[PDB]
RNA sequence: AACAGUGGUAGGAGAGCGUUCUAAGGGCUGUGAAGCCAGACCGGAAGGACUGGUGGAGCGCUUAGAAGUGAGAAUGCCGGU
RNA sequence: GACCGAUAGUGAACCAGUACCGUGAGGGAAAGGUGAAAAGCACCCCGGAAGGGGAGUGAAAGAGAUCCUGAAACCGUGUGCCUACAAGUAGUCAGAGCCCGUUAACGGGUGAUGGCGUGCCUUUUGUAGAAUGAACCGGCGAGUUACGAUCUCGUGCAAGGUUAAGCAGAAGAUGCGGAGCCGCAGCGAAAGCGAGUCUGAAUAGGGCGCAUGAGUACGUGGUCGUAGACCCGAAACCAGGUGA
RNA sequence: GGAACGAGGUAGAUGAAGAGGUCUGGAAAGGCCCGCCAUAGGAGGUAACAGCCCUGUAGUCAAAACUUCGUUCUCUCCUGA
């Protein structure tokens, strides 16, 4: 689908057609909810324990006798039930990743990218140059294209004034065209990329 | 993660012990025997819904039995006769009104009197 | 989608079931064991091929056969898969091999005829004749034998 | 709309209420947050309001997601009376 | 850190292996919070002092030294309605008289008198039981996780599905790695044959098979197996030490 | 066994921009109306919730003296068909 094209600030009257087996294909959202589910799983470490009723520094004997005095039958004093005993059960040391095929990967990237375009939330420019590395600059550009809440910043020659800007403003996100994965794109709303960057993307899948 | 919990413990007991008011010593203070006596109450309630309709038909028919009584019959007679004499489908509770503000209710008396020959 | 308007597919997920958190559930106060049934009574119960005491059916009919070292299994590979090669063309092993036909080559390649044939090729199968003497003449010949 | 049905232990199947944490977004509090204490409100239940007092700094909503997930009894453990 | 937040987390947030117990080896606790700042109550009165009532400081003194908030059992003071002829699992249904006025509703409190009515849990063929358990109040206290089987549901791809270790990448997503695994052909102990095979001179028969074609990767749920495996509860056995 | 260079460890140095006006309050970091800095919106304090109030952070620099590596030179060691 053809998007417009524009400048580092100029209106740049053009236009791109993206491959529409990329930038077209029906969503499908059943993919793109367990994608979202699986990446936000194994970002968890999972670091917890809580001490067995035999890795409590206690006692082994036992507190008093069966029988002969009116009490209930009591071993270790460390038992589950006294003040001060073990955990039955309870929080144990583990991990939560695991794996989808790769087709599957490949059909959410596709559908998230494609309903972004259906939003017109998508912006290609051209060059992007930026000559230092200066905060202004990047907050007056910004201005300039209409863009307020979030907004993810896609390259391809990994650019580092760009990547020195842009990293203090609380909103936006710079990465490079190998790096784009579902949650930050279904998580920024505005998606600026590059053309360079365009080609580097449908040209892998 | 951990979960303490107090609140919910707190406010159930307390919806028990606020329902147990009004009752003999430490009934209304203590919440295990106080649970006790309210599910106890609810079981007679029911019970006593059903009864108090069971009761009250006594009740009219004995003041009709003496109303019919003072006039020469028995409240079988007189019951018998109505039924038999065009189909009066009066109840036994505005029979009652009618007795106790009589001077109709003879009217009927006479009535079932007469298709009783 | 939005990360707040999030909803799975429908019929995917079910929720856990919680055995023994109060009685207007089932599985109230005996958890769902009844009075126990020996597995039930801690401990775990009995073996599961146990029967209570009894010559076992496993343990009763006889055991026969023996296993052989120098046992060899062929690929198979019968005539309708090999209806795909067009007229011509050579079909040797690795040829299949890198193709999908056959995942593995164990041993060697037997072809065998189940199917219909059309066109003409040449096959080269280890087999012991190119086919199961069924084969040979659907080939109508050209059946390398090595 | 019309007919039919609705006692229930062991047990099978279904639909729901509350708690803690995480993600989204959205919004509330020193002109008074949480907690605590009353009342003559609402819902078929599990529950949820509103108003007043106390308190003196926090807390909730919607949609997902995780679980140390709900107590009246174990001659249960600890404290107070 | 989708770990704890003072009965939790180390036995120990505090002069803790301390105090206590034992001849000895050894066992082993309880105990956090004034206020932003001591500005920590000069002076007067009662009292031997402790403790109070004023006056002052402070936003607060009901904040005044175990000094944030402060529930329940338990103990008291005042008051509206009942009670000294009555046989009671203590309530529920009917009902006068008296005292009040609400989240205004066929309202609130107390109740002379009439009818009905043998607590709760457990276990048994069967319990009001003279069968078991609990003095009361508050807190804590029991179906989990890992690895394998098997079934249903939702996906992805299908006669083809699917990479492991490893290497780059914020402890991430992902990219590349085709070793290996499960299916598409079966029968026989095997040599071996093949939609045919095995016994059988054969032909009749096979738990046979095709005819008559769906599996595979991952996810949520239901069961099973191995690990303490749902929680508590013996007498005994062995190894090393301490004591006339 | 020595002699020179380089990178570290054991202590540190420098480091941008609001007393903005106004309201309520015991006290503004809060509300409303306006500005600036950013390779620096990581944290902790201050009489309430601070990128511009304080200690700081991103970047740049640092060692008399002990130490850890690396390179080079010196320096030793006589054959294969």
């Amino acid at each position: 689908p053809k998007v417009a094209l524009y400048n580092q600030n100029g209106s740049t009257a053009g236009d791109i057609e993206l491959n529409a087996s990329v930038f077209g294909i029906e969503p499908n959202e059943s993919v793109v909810f367990d994608a979202i589910l699986m990446q936000r799983a194994s970002l968890r470490q999972g670091t917890h324990k809580v001490k067995n009723r035999s890795e409590v520094r206690g006692g082994g004997r036992k507190p008093w006798r069966q029988k002969g005095t009116g009490r209930a039958r009591q071993g270790s004093i460390r038992s589950p039930q006294w003040r001060g005993g073990g955990v039955v059960f309870g929080p144990t040391p583990r991990s939560y990743s695991y794996k989808l095929p790769k087709k599957v990967r490949r059909l959410a990237i596709k559908s998230v990218l494609s309903s972004k375009v259906i939003d017109n939330n998508i912006i290609v420019l051209e060059d992007l140059t930026l000559d230092t590395a200066k905060t202004k600059e990047m907050a007056a550009i910004l201005k300039g294209l209409s863009v307020e809440k979030k907004a993810l910043i896609v390259t391809a020659d990994a650019n580092e004034a760009v990547a020195l800007s842009a990293r203090n403003i609380p909103g936006v996100t710079v990465v490079e065209a190998n790096g784009i994965n579902v949650l930050d794109v279904v998580n920024h709303e505005k998606l600026l990329i590059t053309k360079a960057a365009v080609e580097k993307v449908e040209e892998v899948l | 993660p951990r979960v303490k919990g107090g609140t919910v413990t707190r406010k159930r007991r307390k919806k028990v012990l606020k329902l147990a008011k009004g009752y003999f010593g430490s009934k209304h203070t203590l919440y295990k025997v106080a649970n006790q006596q309210v599910m106890k109450s609810g079981n007679y309630a029911f019970r006593d819904r059903r009864q108090k309709k069971r009761d009250f038909r006594k009740l009219w028919i004995t003041r009709i039995n003496a109303a019919a009584r003072m006039n020469g019959l028995s409240y079988s007679r007189l019951m018998h006769g109505l039924k038999l004499s065009g189909i009066e489908v009066n109840r036994k509770m505005l029979a009652d009104l009618a007795v106790n503000d009589l001077t109709a209710f003879n009217q009927l008396a006479d009535a079932a009197k007469a298709q009783l020959n | 989608m939005k990360l707040h308007e999030l909803k799975p597919s429908e019929g995917s997920r079910k929720t856990r079931n919680r055995v023994g958190r109060g009685i207007g559930s089932g599985n109230g106060k005996t958890a769902g064991k009844g009075h126990k049934g020996q597995n039930a009574r801690s401990g775990g119960g009995v073996r599961p091929g146990f029967e209570g005491g009894q010559m076992p059916l496993f343990q009763r009919l006889p055991k026969r056969g023996f296993t052989n070292i120098n046992r060899k299994e062929y690929a198979v590979v019968n005539l309708d898969k090999l209806n795909g090669f067009a007229e011509g063309t050579e079909v040797t092993p690795e040829l299949l091999l890198e193709t999908g036909v056959i995942s593995k080559l164990n041993a060697g390649v037997k072809i065998l005829g189940n199917g219909k044939l059309e066109k003409k090729l040449t096959v080269k199968a280890n087999k012991f004749s190119a086919s199961a003497k069924e084969a040979v003449e659907a080939a109508g010949g050209t059946a390398e034998v090595i």
